[PDB]
C-alpha cells in the first residue's frame, strides 16, 4: 500500500518522498544510496528534574583525612608538653582543634605560652583555604544543567515490565508504520504493550507528551530532532543522538531495473561532496 | 622503511568480526591479506601517458588482485564513477582532533604576587603599634594587644574606650578582605575555560593561517581528494601538501608531542582514542557525515545477498553488539595545588616551634 | 553580505586578578575612620 | 581588568541604612531588657555589629534570654545576608566588559603627553588620506 | 555544610542560566516558520517590504 503499492505495481516511477529502508522494502524494490543520518529514537516528556547534589569526593578522596589526625595528634602532643611546661586537656586538645574545624565550639581558655595561638592562627588560616575550597567545589557544581535519563536505550530493564518498577509508564509509536514491523522483528512484547497503548498522530503524539497524556514515544530520530530545534519553549533533550537504535538511513526506492540508479547515486555523491547538503 | 619483509602473522578487530558474520550468513570461502601500501588510492598523474592512475587498495582491486576491499570505504563521488559499491555500515562523519588539554597550585602564596601579605602584615603591625600606645594614653600587655591584634583577623579584649570603633573597623576589613579573596579566587576558577578551538571548517584564521596552526590529513587519502575539489581549501591545501603523513598514528604521535596542532579525521575512530588516551579532546563541529561501506567490483552475484546480510545486520542488534566490542568499550583536588599550601603549613610549624624553643631559652 | 560573509570573520568578540582601587576605597574609609577616632581621642 | 571602584556605595546605598535602623533597634531592646530584669548600654553596639561578622571577638556571656534570642536572630540574619552579599559578588563578577582608555578624538592625551606620565606614542603610514 | 551549600546556592541562582530565549538569530527558520505567537511585523507600504 501506498508508495509502495504505487512502486511495486509500477503505476508510479520512484519514491521521492521520505521513506525508511529495511529488508523487505529492500526485496521489493531497488533503493538508491543514503544521504541523510536518520535512525531512531525515543521523545519522553523530560522535564526540568534537579541536579543531582549526591555527594562530593574532590577535597580528601579518603586520604587528607589521615592528614587531619595527623595534625590532630600533633597539636595534642604540643598542648600537652605546653600544659607540662605549665589537668583537663590532654584529648580535649584534640577536641579543641576539632570543634575549631567549623569555627563554632565552646571557647577553651587558650594558654599564653605563645604556641597555642600560633597554630590556632595557623589552623584558621586553613580554614580559611578549605571554606573557600567547599564554595569552589559547588562552584564547579552548578557550571551546566543536566536531567538523569530514566531510560538508558533500548535494551532498559524498565522496557521488561513496567509493573516491575513501582512507577509504571506507556509508550507508544505511529500506527502502520514499519516502527512497527521493525518491532515486530525484534521484540513481540514490545508490540503487545504497545498495542494497548497506540496513537493516531504526529502533532497528536506530540500534544500527549507535552500534556502528560503519553509518558514515551518511539520514532524516527531526526523527524523529532528538528521537532525539538523548533520545540515550544526547548524542553525536549533526547537521550543521547541514536546510539542504542537502529541507525538508519533515507534514500529513493526505484523500481527493480530501472536504467535511472547510478546517475541518481552520481548526483547524490555530487550533492554531498560539495557541501551543498 | 622496509625492503622485503611480508609475513603471515595476526589480525583481528571490527571488520575482521564483520567478515566473519558475513561468512556465517554467507555461503563461501575465503582468504585473508593486507595491502602494500599505507594507502587509500588517488587519481594522481603517472609519468608515461599524460594519464591519472590508482594505487593502493584500488590499484589491487582494478587489477584484479584482489576480490572484495574490507575496509573503511570512504565513499565519495570519485570511486562510484570506476566501480560500484555496497550499502553503507558505518555511519560517521569528520571531526578536528586538537590538544586543548592543559592542566594546571592555583595562585595562593608563590605563583601570586606579595602585596596581599606584607600589605596584611604591615597593616596589622600598624594598627597593634597605634592600640599598644593608645593603650598607654589610655581615657605581657604588648603580648596582650598583639595577640589580640592578630586575634580579630584570625576569625576563629583589652581597654578599648577610645579603640572599639577602630576594632570594629579592622574586623570588618579583614572580613571583607577575606571575602574579596574568597569570591575572586572562585570567580577564577569557574571561568578559567578559554578559546582554545578551531570550530570547525568555517574558521578565517585557518583560511589563512600562521606557523603555529600545524593541521594536515592522511597521505593520499580521499580526504584531500574531497578538499582539492572544493575551491574554499586550496589554501589549506597548500598548507597540508607539506606535511601530510603517512599513518593515522604518525598523526597521533605528531600532535601528542605536539609536532602538529590540527588533524581532520574520522568522528568514532578519535572518540576511541580519546577514551584510550585522556589527552585528546575534538572540536564541536561535526561536518561532512559521511558513511563506510564495503569495496565491491562492478555487477556479480556477490552485491545483493551481501548488502541484504549487511541490511540483516542493520535490522538486529548485531550493530549493537560490534558497538559493545569497540566502541561501548572505553576507558580542588588538593594532592597538587593545596600540597604546597601543606608544606608551607608544615615549615611555619616547624619554624614557629623553632622561635617557641628561642623564647623558653631566653625566659 | 555573501561576500562580507566570505572575505571577513567574526569570532573575536568584546582575566580576573585583584583590584587595587577597592581596598584603596576600603582604606579611604579607614583614614576617615582613623580621623573618626584621633577626634574622638582628643576630647 | 574591568577595575571596580568600591563595592560598598554602588551595592549598599538603600540598604545600609535599613541595617542602622534594625542595628539600633536590636541594641535598644538590649538597653530595655539590661534595664528591665554588665555593660550593655553602649557597648551594645560594638557587640552587635561584631555579630555581624564574628572575627573572634569573645565580649560576654548574654544573661538575659530576650538577649539570646536577638544574638541568634541576628546570626542568622548576618549569615543570610553574608550569603547574599557574597551572590552580588558573583553578580558583579558576571558581567565582562573593557573600559577604554581614550574615549574622543578631542582627548586629553592627544593636546600633550607631557599631561601624563607615560610617554605614548601614535603614528599614521605616510602619504595618507588620512 | 548546610548553610555554605546554600550560600552557594543562592550564588547560583542569579547565575545567568537561560541566557536568551528568543530566536535573535535572522537564519533561524522559526522566522521561516512562523507559529501563532512568533509575532513580527514590517511598516506599511515601506523599502522593507520592497
Ligand atoms: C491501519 O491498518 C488497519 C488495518 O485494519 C486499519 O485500521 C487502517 O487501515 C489503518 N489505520 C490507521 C490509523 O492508519
Ligand atoms: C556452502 O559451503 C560449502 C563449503 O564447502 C559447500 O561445500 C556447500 O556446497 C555450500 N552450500 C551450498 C548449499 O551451496
Ligand atoms: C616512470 O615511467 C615508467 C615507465 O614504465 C613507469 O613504469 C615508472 O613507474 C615511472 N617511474 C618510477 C616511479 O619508477
Ligand atoms: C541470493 O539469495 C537468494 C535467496 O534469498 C537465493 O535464491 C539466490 O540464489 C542468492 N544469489 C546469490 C548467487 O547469492
Ligand atoms: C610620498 O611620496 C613621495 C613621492 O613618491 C616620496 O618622495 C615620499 O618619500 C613619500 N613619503 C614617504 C615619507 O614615504
Amino acid at each position: 500500500n501506498g508508495m509502495i503499492g504505487e512502486v511495486v505495481y509500477q503505476r508510479a516511477v520512484m519514491a521521492v518522498g521520505s521513506l525508511t529502508i529495511n529488508e523487505e522494502r529492500s526485496e521489493v524494490v531497488d533503493f538508491s544510496v543514503p544521504f541523510v543520518e536518520t535512525g531512531i529514537s525515543v521523545m519522553v516528556s523530560r522535564s526540568n528534574g534537579t541536579v543531582s547534589p549526591s555527594a562530593f569526593l574532590e577535597p580528601f578522596s579518603a586520604s587528607v583525612w589521615v592528614m587531619m589526625f595527623v595534625m590532630l595528634l600533633i597539636v595534642s602532643a604540643i598542648a600537652v608538653f605546653v600544659f607540662e611546661y605549665f589537668s583537663f586537656t590532654i584529648g580535649k586538645a584534640i577536641w579543641l582543634l576539632w570543634g575549631l574545624v567549623f569555627n563554632n565550639s565552646v571557647p577553651v581558655q587558650n594558654p599564653k605560652g605563645t604556641t597555642s595561638k600560633i597554630m590556632v592562627s595557623v589552623w584558621a588560616f586553613f580554614a580559611v583555604i578549605f571554606l573557600a575550597s567547599y564554595t569552589a567545589n559547588l562552584a564547579a557544581f552548578m557550571i551546566q544543567e543536566e536531567f538523569v535519563d530514566q531510560v538508558t536505550g533500548l535494551s532498559d530493564k524498565k522496557f521488561q515490565r513496567p509493573h516491575d518498577y513501582s512507577p509504571p509508564f506507556r509508550f507508544g509509536t505511529v500506527p502502520n508504520g514499519s516502527t512497527e514491523r521493525n518491532i515486530r522483528n525484534n521484540y513481540p512484547y514490545m508490540h503487545q504493550y504497545m498495542t494497548r497503548f497506540n496513537q493516531r498522530g504526529v502533532e497528536d503524539a506530540l500534544v500527549s507528551l507535552k500534556t502528560g497524556k503519553l509518558d514515551a514515544f518511539i520514532y524516527d530520530a531526526a523527524v523529532l530532532n528538528y521537532k525539538a530545534g523548533r520545540d515550544e519553549g526547548c524542553k525536549l533533550v533526547t537521550i543521547g543522538s541514536g546510539y542504542i537504535f537502529a541507525t538508519t538511513g533515507y534514500g529513493i526506492a526505484l523500481q527493480k531495473g530501472s536504467p535511472w540508479k547510478r546517475q541518481i547515486d552520481l548526483a547524490l555523491l555530487q550533492f554531498v561532496g560539495d557541501g551543498e547538503m | 622503511g622496509s625492503p622485503r619483509h611480508t609475513v603471515p602473522q595476526c589480525c583481528y578487530g571490527f571488520c575482521i568480526d564483520l567478515l566473519i558474520k558475513l561468512a556465517r550468513t554467507m555461503n563461501f570461502t575465503y582468504e585473508v591479506h593486507l595491502v602494500a601500501d599505507g594507502k587509500f588510492g588517488t587519481q594522481e598523474r603517472v609519468n608515461n601517458s599524460n594519464k591519472k592512475e590508482w594505487n593502493g587498495m584500488m590499484g589491487e582491486l582494478l587489477s584484479g588482485q584482489a576480490d572484495m576491499i574490507v575496509a573503511p570505504l570512504t565513499i565519495n563521488n570519485e570511486r562510484a564513477q570506476y566501480i560500484e559499491f555496497s550499502k553503507p555500515f558505518k555511519y560517521q562523519g569528520l571531526t578536528i582532533l586538537v590538544k586543548k588539554e592543559i592542566p594546571r597550585l592555583d595562585s595562593f602564596m608563590q605563583p601570586f604576587q606579595s602585596t596581599l601579605w606584607l600589605l596584611v602584615g604591615l597593616s596589622v603591625h600598624v594598627v597593634a603599634v597605634m592600640l599598644y600606645l593608645l593603650d598607654r594614653f589610655s581615657p605581657l600587655t604588648l603580648s596582650s594587644a598583639m595577640w589580640f591584634s592578630w586575634g580579630v583577623l584570625l576569625n576563629s579584649a583589652p581597654r578599648s574606650f577610645s579603640a572599639r570603633i577602630l576594632g570594629m573597623v579592622w574586623a570588618g576589613f579583614a572580613m571583607i578582605i577575606v571575602a574579596s579573596y574568597t569570591a575572586n579566587l572562585a570567580a577564577f576558577l569557574v571561568l578559567d575555560r578559554p578559546e582554545e578551538r578551531i570550530t570547525g571548517i568555517n574558521d578565517p584564521r585557518l583560511r589563512n593561517p600562521s606557523d603555529k596552526f600545524i593541521y594536515a590529513t592522511v597521505k593520499q587519502s580521499s580526504v584531500d581528494i574531497y578538499f582539492r575539489r572544493q575551491v574554499e581549501l586550496s589554501t589549506m591545501y597548500r598548507h597540508m601538501e607539506k606535511h601530510n603523513y603517512e599513518s593515522a598514528a604518525e598523526a597521533i604521535q605528531a600532535v601528542r608531542d605536539n609536532k602538529l596542532h590540527a588533524f581532520i579525521w574520522d568522528s568514532a575512530v578519535l572518540e576511541f582514542e580519546a577514551s584510550q588516551k585522556c589527552d585528546l579532546v575534538t572540536t564541536g563541529e561535526l561536518f561532512f557525515r559521511s558513511g563506510f561501506g564495503i569495496g565491491m567490483r562492478k555487477d556479480s552475484p556477490w552485491k545483493q545477498n551481501v548488502s541484504l546480510s549487511i541490511l540483516k545486520s542493520h535490522e538486529n542488534g548485531f550493530m549493537e553488539d560490534l558497538d559493545k566490542t569497540w566502541v561501548r568499550y572505553q576507558e580542588t583536588l588538593t594532592f597538587e595545588n593545596m600540597a604546597g599550601v601543606f608544606m608551607l603549613v608544615a615549615g611555619g610549624i616547624v619554624a614557629g616551634i623553632f622561635l617557641i624553643f628561642i623564647e623558653i631559652a631566653y625566659k | 553580505e555573501e561576500l562580507e560573509t566570505l572575505w571577513l570573520t567574526g569570532i573575536c568578540h568584546n582575566s580576573s586578578q585583584l583590584d587595587i582601587d577597592n581596598m584603596a576605597g576600603v582604606f579611604y574609609m579607614l583614614a576617615a575612620a582613623m580621623a573618626l577616632s584621633l577626634i574622638t581621642f582628643i576630647w
